[PDB]
């Protein structure tokens, strides 16, 4: 049951349609920023 | 590509006007037309079948029509 | 203006 | 006096005058062209390749808080993270310098400053820029 | 809606039914008229140093990344 | 106006305790990357600010 082919770029017959028919991390950043905070603490110490 | 033959005719001019005019300088009067005549006859030798095919296609478009 | 002429003097040679 | 002498384009010369001063300074070293005792001089040119495309904003923020007020550094690391629209596509530029920013010269020098300190080291850089009072 | 996709092709039955006109083309001139036949201490001040294939996707390939780093500078 | 207020697919509702306690951890982790935190939360950037 193929959907009825609604897209964003070309509306050929000028139909308006229901609006919804138009339209996590690695650990390493925790490894960087924490370490940078650590180094910043050492700098301030 | 007639320019080829035209250049050759100009080039034959540039030879013949400085072997016809050794003691004559500059001016009209030269009429040794033989090799430029040969060059244009060789051009016609080349474009007899060219014009046969071109005008055959044109005349059959005039009578028979476009395929 | 004084500072800019000293800066152009340092920058030139 | 943040940026040392070796960082270019400095405001003191046009790039042909940069080339001329560079050739003069190559000549004006003490016994540079002497090969009598068997010396050797090496001149190396290389591109710091993709330097504006691999700047990490955590590292960049911690580098920029050393030199400016941290409101400015938060502004800079939040300005280099905007959406890049185009005709069709769009993406959040999560890291890497957008060179088209007006102040993106400064970051491209300042981060480049870090690479100089990682190439010259500390001691020779202290030799090159001289003391701070002069 | 004056421009449309193709539903089916112009069939060669429609070209076989037409009577031909003799238009001697520039390329159907006789050429290659023979068929060939076969037989039958100074570096210890710094912070870094030595003292201290193929994938099928073309956009994700190695050559395409070499290309884009070659041609966007 | 579309991608920040009128697109219904991204969430404007009030955040849970989990989302606040992970957004503080992100704002420590990714300091001033508010479009990046917006992509991670699938939420509007200025709303998360
Ligand atoms: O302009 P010039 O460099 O002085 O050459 C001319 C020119 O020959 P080009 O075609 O090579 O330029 C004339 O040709 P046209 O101007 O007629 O095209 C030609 O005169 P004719 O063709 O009428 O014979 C004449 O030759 P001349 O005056 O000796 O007859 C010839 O001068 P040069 O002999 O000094 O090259």
């Amino acid at each position: 049951k193929i959907p009825a082919a609604v897209s964003n770029w070309k509306n050929p017959n000028g139909y308006t349609v229901a609006l919804e028919r138009r339209v996590t991390i690695n650990d390493g950043f925790m490894k960087l920023s924490e370490a940078l905070e650590n180094a910043d603490k050492k700098a301030r110490q | 590509k007639v320019m080829h033959q035209i250049r050759a005719c100009k080039d034959l001019k540039h030879i013949i006007y400085y072997k016809f005019n050794k003691n004559l300088g500059k001016g009209p009067g030269c009429g040794f037309w033989q090799p430029a005549w040969r060059v244009w006859l060789n051009f016609l030798r080349g474009t007899i079948p060219l014009l046969e095919r071109y005008i055959g296609n044109l005349i059959t478009r005039q009578f028979e029509g476009r395929s | 203006p004084e500072r800019w002429e000293i800066r152009q003097l340092i920058a030139s040679g | 006096k943040l940026f040392p002498n070796w960082i270019k384009p400095s405001d003191s010369e046009i790039p042909p005058l940069l080339v001329y001063k560079w050739t003069q300074g190559i000549n004006n070293l003490s016994e540079i062209w002497d090969v009598s005792r068997g010396q050797s001089a090496v001149l190396l040119e290389t591109t710091l390749g993709e330097m504006a495309e691999k700047i990490d904003f955590t590292l960049l923020n911690r580098l920029l808080r050393l030199i400016v007020d941290p409101n400015i550094a938060d502004y800079i690391t939040a300005k280099n993270n905007v959406v890049i629209n185009f005709k069709d596509m769009s993406h959040v530029n999560k890291y890497g310098l957008i060179r088209g920013l007006k102040f993106a010269s400064f970051i491209f020098q300042y981060y480049g400053l870090v690479i100089d300190l990682l190439l010259l080291g500390q001691e020779r850089a202290t030799d090159l820029a001289g003391p701070a009072n002069n | 809606t004056s421009h449309r996709p193709q539903l089916e092709a112009r069939s060669g039955a429609k070209a076989a039914a037409y009577t031909p006109t003799g238009i001697e083309h520039a390329r159907l001139l006789p050429g290659h008229t023979t068929l060939k036949y076969r037989k039958f201490s100074w570096r210890k001040g710094t912070a870094f140093g030595r003292h201290k294939g193929y994938i099928n996707d073309m956009t994700k390939s190695e050559y395409h990344q070499e290309f884009l780093h070659k041609h966007v500078r | 106006r579309w991608n920040e207020y009128l697109n219904p697919k991204l969430n404007f509702t009030e955040f849970s305790k989990e989302e606040d306690a992970q957004l503080l951890d992100l704002a420590r982790e990714l300091p001033n990357q508010w479009r990046t935190i917006a992509d991670m939360m699938a939420r509007p950037a200025q709303v998360c600010v």
